[PDB]
């Protein structure tokens, strides 16, 4: 029953910044715990007993806190940095965790490489086509990928997915595939995928025709 | 060192029960408890409960001491949570976590995906994303994988059985109209290669033990 609260839920950093998360519950505890969890992979000990570095965790790394307020911080963020934190109180059943703090590092403006890929002669054969828009290592976040099928702008047709802020490079990168039967794909004959972002001047198209 | 090796992942139906596995290993397994974490896009992390393999006291998420039964088996270092009478809610992915009995959790396992549905499991088709020079932006080539229409959750993609790494992009699945899921592996390669150097994905797709590898060359 022990609620606890962490301020920032999502916070964006630049390097080397000092940025500090809290961690408030909803009565008072002996010890905080601090688990850092990258998506896909499981969490990792990072600092118990509120303010003991788990081994591993670098020493720009550090914990303070006292009954129910607690926070954690770390001196000058890096790339590696960029993850989920949760907070983790074992004082009484049942234990809890928080809601988690997610860290993006902040990088200089990034325009992404547009690629375009037709459909497969395999997938052909099964009846449907799928064309895909690479969108591949940008920054910021926001990026507006727009399929239009001989200039006709689609709607309703495409889904896209964006992987997670690298920590080598930090940039993002965006996966836009659009859908059609065999029979529309051709239909028609230009495909092209239309890319708006930060760091382009003007909006950039990849295309190609059927054949 | 410490290794928690769960059980791979489920495809489970609506009212059945089901049982995930820990495997420890590099640790005296009787010195410390077990415990069970629950991961949803729903609630984020829940502690289950644990189980002190020395005697078998448990302790319990009272939320979930019905749902959850937990039990031990020294001689091969493994403890089990069931989850009985399952529901779409407890779709989730499930951690073991070791802890001393005093202490806080400090290993975790890698974790099992569960699926709760009524719906048969689907393979994925592969399709390959050939490299054009529509795929060439300044002597860099980028090629990829397309896999499609498979259920449920997850699926593994590596490239030439995990000598390529660099430059390799596997993006989240999305969830298609059909209600099954689509995914997308892609590498930004060198163009002075793709005339000599293969690329081979792997797709392995668990719950229905479908395993592709499939050649991606240009045109």
């Amino acid at each position: 029953q022990i609620v606890l609260t962490q301020s920032p839920a999502i916070m964006s950093v630049s390097p080397g910044e000092k940025v500090t998360m809290t961690c408030s519950a909803s009565s008072s505890i002996r010890y905080i715990h601090w688990y850092q969890q990258r998506p896909g992979t499981s969490p990792k000990r990072w600092i118990y007993d509120t303010s003991n570095l788990a081994s591993g965790v670098p020493a720009r790394f550090s914990g303070s806190g006292s009954g129910t307020s607690y926070s954690l911080t770390i001196s000058s963020m890096e790339a590696e940095d960029a993850a989920t934190y949760y907070c983790h109180q074992r004082n009484s059943y049942p234990w809890t965790f928080g809601g988690g703090t997610r860290l993006e590092i902040r990088r200089t403006v990034a325009a992404p490489s547009v690629f375009i890929f037709p459909p497969s002669d395999e997938q052909l054969k099964s009846g449907t086509a799928s064309v895909v828009c690479l969108l591949n290592n940008f920054y910021p976040r926001e990026a507006k990928v727009q399929w239009k099928v001989d200039n006709a702008l689609q709607s309703g047709n495409s889904q896209e997915s964006v992987t997670e802020q690298d920590s080598k490079d930090s940039t993002y990168s965006l996966s836009s595939t659009l859908t059609l039967s065999k029979a529309d794909y051709e239909k028609h004959k230009v495909y092209a995928c239309e890319v708006t972002h930060q760091g382009l001047s003007s909006p950039v198209t990849k295309s190609f025709n059927r054949e | 060192e410490v290794q928690l090796q769960q059980s791979g992942p489920e495809l489970v139906k609506p009212g059945a029960s089901m049982k995930i596995s820990c495997k420890a290993s590099g640790y005296s397994f009787t010195g410390y408890t077990m415990n069970w974490v629950k991961q949803s896009h729903g609630e984020n992390l829940e502690w289950i409960g644990r189980i002190n393999p020395h005697n078998g006291g448990t302790d319990y998420n009272q939320k979930f001491k019905d749902k959850a039964p937990l039990t031990v088996d020294k001689s091969s270092n493994t403890a089990y949570m069931e989850l009985l009478s399952l529901t779409s809610g407890d779709s989730a992915v499930y951690y073991c976590a070791r802890g001393y009995y005093y202490y806080s959790l400090d290993y975790w396992g890698q974790g099992t995906s569960v699926t709760v549905s009524s719906a048969s499991t689907k393979g994925p088709s592969v399709f390959p994303l050939a490299p054009s020079s529509k795929s060439t932006s300044g002597g860099t080539a980028a090629l990829g994988c397309l896999v499609k229409d498979y259920f449920p959750e997850p699926v593994t993609v590596s490239w030439n059985s995990g000598a390529l790494t660099s430059g390799v992009h596997t993006f989240p699945a999305v969830l298609q109209s059909s209600g099954l899921y689509s995914l997308s592996s892609v590498v930004t390669v060198p163009s002075s290669s793709l005339g000599t150097q293969t690329y081979i994905c792997n797709v392995n797709h668990k719950p229905s033990n479908t395993k592709v590898d499939k050649k991606v060359e240009p045109k």
